[PDB]
């Protein structure tokens, strides 16, 4: 079933990389 | 190789063909000569009177190995003409064709989305050898594999040929479409798969009603599951009809259950009317539930002698509620009579709704029952208890519908239009929730419309409450245009949650009114719209929501935007546990206090009643914040997470336990801090160790009453009578059994398993339902011994009939 475990990976690497980019925000704003 | 390009230079069809000889036989011991050589090639790639001319897009694809440029392979492989097939498998040749049919997907699924047709066909030869590679995995069998291909390529012809990879339907060829289900976001392709692969399913020799259920409860075919079910019963199999009766009604919506009943309506009809009717499967829950209780009364005197003379009076009241939540039994408050005549007229109003909450679901004698504790007879100048009396009766039929609606409309039509509508007109809506009825719509707008603040509020959240998710254009219209219109706070707020109520399970389809209510400048209505934000992506991981989400969490001055932000984030991300802690580590630890505290009841809300073990793990050191606020916040997050956990199952609840009884003990914490633990422990304790919070059907079906009751929950720290809302939110974890219409039947399901975690107050268990849980529900074993066995497994519990 490599098809679930693309799918899956997939879905992680899109979830990590919105919230790499939330946290390059805040930390953005929390220098302020 | 020089003589490579000096025999092209020559010209003749035989030059050519030796050229190919040469050329197909060293393509990279000698590299930089085609490399070169490539205008050559590619002026000969375009000319019929070349005897080879396909061989040129031959030689392009083959020799361009170097040249990694994706698309030059691609218009090489266009234009083989033959040689593309051909090659199956190779050195590079399979590297190539694979990046090809990865490309064709790409493209299929691009212009598929393009829906009002005219989409540009790609080169014929890309989809033949597409279905060359298919057709070599059919031969390996390698069903997944071939159905991963088929979605991937948005093309639901090979999705259903599929099921001809091994034609046997032991499991993917029936069963893969809930892996789909748990894979995959686009609605539009959702409905087609689920209709096609229903219609398969169907078409098999016995149509699973298990299976036949997707229609009715995921795309919404009402008419087909009436009509399935008239099959049924013009089959005469009436065990199958309740079976799948007792599924839908326990895993769907009222909103299309109503025109099931009306298509099956227009003996066995009238067991399926009532089966599919006014919740006979509530009455033997409720018969369950009185018949089994675990509860302690030295806890209600641990909280007595503790008692603050303050504002924890309700949360004791609430947390009693909690407590025994449909069970009927208020002697643990019959005993004394001083808790409720030791508040002030307001308070009164909490206490009488908790009286009311304690007694639900008999709904055939409740009228009797509140009237007991009538207003009138109880206190007629307390015109507190007058509202409490209809916001209980109100509570009573929770969802239920029936004649109370049309009573309540009577009764709130003759009475006053502030001091006591308030709970009344709460009630009423609460009690034809979703029923999108107008003759209760008519009456909720012209109370909004009193211009009246204290009522106002209670009348708001019931119009948003009765206009569940039906995206009515003309309902949020007036309700945003009367918003922005009047001058009062209160009934600013409760219309903020009356409107994110209105429309929702949309995902992002109401993103108008998303971006409208986002760009305005008013906090409160920043509020509304990320509520409405959340309810509308309810139980999805829409990446737009989340890093709109995120970036108002971040950026919003205004910690009250702020705070519903994460509390929405907390939402939308139930149905995927495991993730939520890692997201709200990062705000467990910011400057803000508002910030922490939403992430905590974020967390809370996320993990619901299953403890990630890592959800306490952060709680913990946050539940030692300096701040009273995140204090209770944390407190109600800990007693939410580990509600229906056990010692074994979770090490860590007798610490938070003991924690819970020494901050409702010590004098000097803050009173406002611990009127969160008192409701901790009811939340932990609640319902005898049987009810229990639950947000998704075990069909997948998202509990819209879980959903809405955690949020009035989430509101409740603006108001105090709305706590009462979580006893919508509470789906016993019982395993109900039952052989005919009424036949109780005598299994007793051995659990396999050490009690331990059974016996919360030798491998085996007995018992009707029982407060059996999900994790001891999976163990639990099937009692073959018996001559009656259940028709479907017991994998879960539910509601599994016998034969």
């Amino acid at each position: 079933d490599l098809y679930s475990r693309y799918k899956k990976l997939q879905q992680e690497l899109e979830f990590l990389e919105v919230q790499e980019e939330y946290i390059k925000d805040e930390q953005k704003n929390l220098k302020k | 190789a020089a003589g490579i390009i000096s025999l092209l230079d020559e010209d003749e069809p035989q030059l050519k063909e030796f050229a190919l000889h040469k050329l197909n036989a060293v393509v990279n011991d000698f590299w930089a000569e085609i490399s070169e050589s490539v205008d050559k090639i590619e002026v000969l790639y375009e000319d019929e009177g070349f005897r080879s001319r396909q061989f040129a897009a031959l030689v392009a694809s083959k020799v361009f190995y170097h040249l990694g440029a994706f698309e030059e392979s691609l218009n090489y492989a266009l234009g083989a003409g033959d040689l593309f097939n051909v090659n199956d498998n190779s050195e590079y040749v399979e590297t190539i064709i694979a990046k090809c049919i990865d490309h064709y997907t790409k493209q299929c699924v691009e212009n598929a989305d393009l829906p009002e047709g005219e989409k540009k066909p790609i080169d014929q030869r890309l989809e033949g050898i597409v279905n060359k590679m298919f057709q070599r995995c059919l031969d390996d069998h390698k069903y997944k594999q071939a159905i991963g291909i088929a979605l991937e390529t948005r093309r639901l012809d090979v999705f259903e040929k599929t099921i001809l990879e091994s034609n046997d339907v032991p499991g993917m060829l029936a069963y893969s479409l809930k892996l789909c289900m748990s894979l995959m976001q686009n609605k539009q392709f959702r409905n087609k798969v689920l209709r096609v692969l229903v219609k398969i399913y169907m078409n098999l020799e016995k149509p699973d009603f298990i299976n036949v259920c997707q229609c009715l409860i995921f795309l919404d075919d009402p008419q087909a599951v009436s009509d399935i079910l008239e099959k049924l019963v013009k089959e005469d199999n009436l065990l199958m009809a309740y079976q799948i009766c007792f599924d839908l009604y326990e895993s769907a919506s009222q909103q299309f259950l109503s025109s099931v009943i009306q298509n099956l309506r227009t003996d066995q009809t009238l067991k399926m009317i009532k089966i599919l009717s006014g919740e006979m499967a509530i009455e033997l829950h409720l018969q369950f539930l009185i018949r089994n209780n675990n509860t302690d009364l030295m806890i209600l005197k641990n909280t007595k002698d503790a008692v603050r003379n303050s504002v924890c009076h309700t949360a004791t009241v609430i947390a009693n509620s909690f407590m025994h939540c449909g069970t009927t039994s208020d002697q643990f408050l019959r005993d004394n009579l001083e808790w409720l005549a030791r508040a002030t007229n307001w308070a009164k109003f909490t206490a009488t709704a908790s009286l009311g909450v304690i007694h639900k679901g008999h709904e055939k004698e409740a009228l009797q029952l509140m009237a007991t504790y009538l207003p009138k007879d109880t206190s007629p100048g307390s015109a507190y208890q007058e509202g409490g009396g209809l916001y209980a009766l109100g509570l009573i039929h929770a969802n239920h519908g029936g004649d109370i609606i049309d009573y309540l409309l009577n009764q709130l039509k003759n009475a006053s239009n502030d001091i006591v509508r308030h709970g009344g007109s709460l009630g009423l809506g609460l009690a034809a929730m979703g029923t999108a009825r107008q003759d209760v719509y008519d009456l909720l707008k012209t109370n909004l419309y009193q211009d009246d603040a204290v009522t106002g509020e209670a009348a708001g959240l019931a119009l948003g409450l009765v206009m569940l998710g039906s995206k009515n254009a003309q309902a949020i219209e007036d309700m945003v245009g009367y918003a922005q219109e009047t001058q009062h706070e209160k009934i600013l707020r409760g219309l903020a949650v009356g409107i994110a109520l209105v429309m929702y399970g949309r995902m992002e389809e109401a993103d108008a009114l998303i971006e409208s209510l986002c760009r305005d400048k008013d906090p409160i209505l920043r509020r509304s719209g990320m509520y409405t934000v959340a309810m509308a992506y309810c139980g999805s991981g829409n990446n737009k929501a989340i890093r709109r989400l995120l970036h108002v969490a971040v950026s919003d001055v205004n910690d009250d935007v702020r705070r519903a932000a994460v509390e929405s984030l907390g939402f939308i991300l139930f149905r995927t546990p495991e993730q939520c802690p890692s997201v709200v580590s990062l705000l467990s630890e910011s400057y803000n206090p508002h910030v922490r505290y939403g992430a905590a009841m974020a967390l809370g809300i996320c993990c619901a009643g299953t403890g990630n073990k890592e959800a306490i793990n952060l709680l913990e050191p946050m539940t030692n914040d300096p701040v009273n606020y995140v204090r209770q916040g944390a407190l109600i997050a800990s007693a939410l997470i580990m509600i229906q956990q056990t010692e074994i199952t979770c090490p860590k609840v007798n610490q938070f336990r003991q924690l819970y009884s020494k901050v409702i003990n010590d004098k000097h914490d803050d009173v406002m801090a611990k009127f969160g633990a008192i409701l901790a422990q009811g939340i932990l304790d609640a319902g005898g160790h049987n009810v229990t919070i639950s947000l998704q059907s075990r069909t997948g079906h998202t509990h819209m009453p879980s959903v809405v009751g955690v949020l009035v929950f989430t509101q409740f720290w603006f108001w105090f009578p709305l706590s009462h809302f979580l006893s919508l939110a509470y789906t016993p974890t019982c395993v109900i059994g039952l052989n005919k219409d009424l036949k109780m039947p005598k299994v007793q399901y051995k659990s396999n398993c050490k009690p331990s975690t059974f016996a919360y107050p030798t491998a085996k268990a007995k018992k009707n339902p029982a407060r059996v849980m999900p994790a001891q529900l999976k163990v639990l074993t099937m009692p073959e011994t018996c001559r009656y066995q259940p028709f479907k497994p017991l994998s879960i519990g539910g509601i599994i009939i016998l034969k």
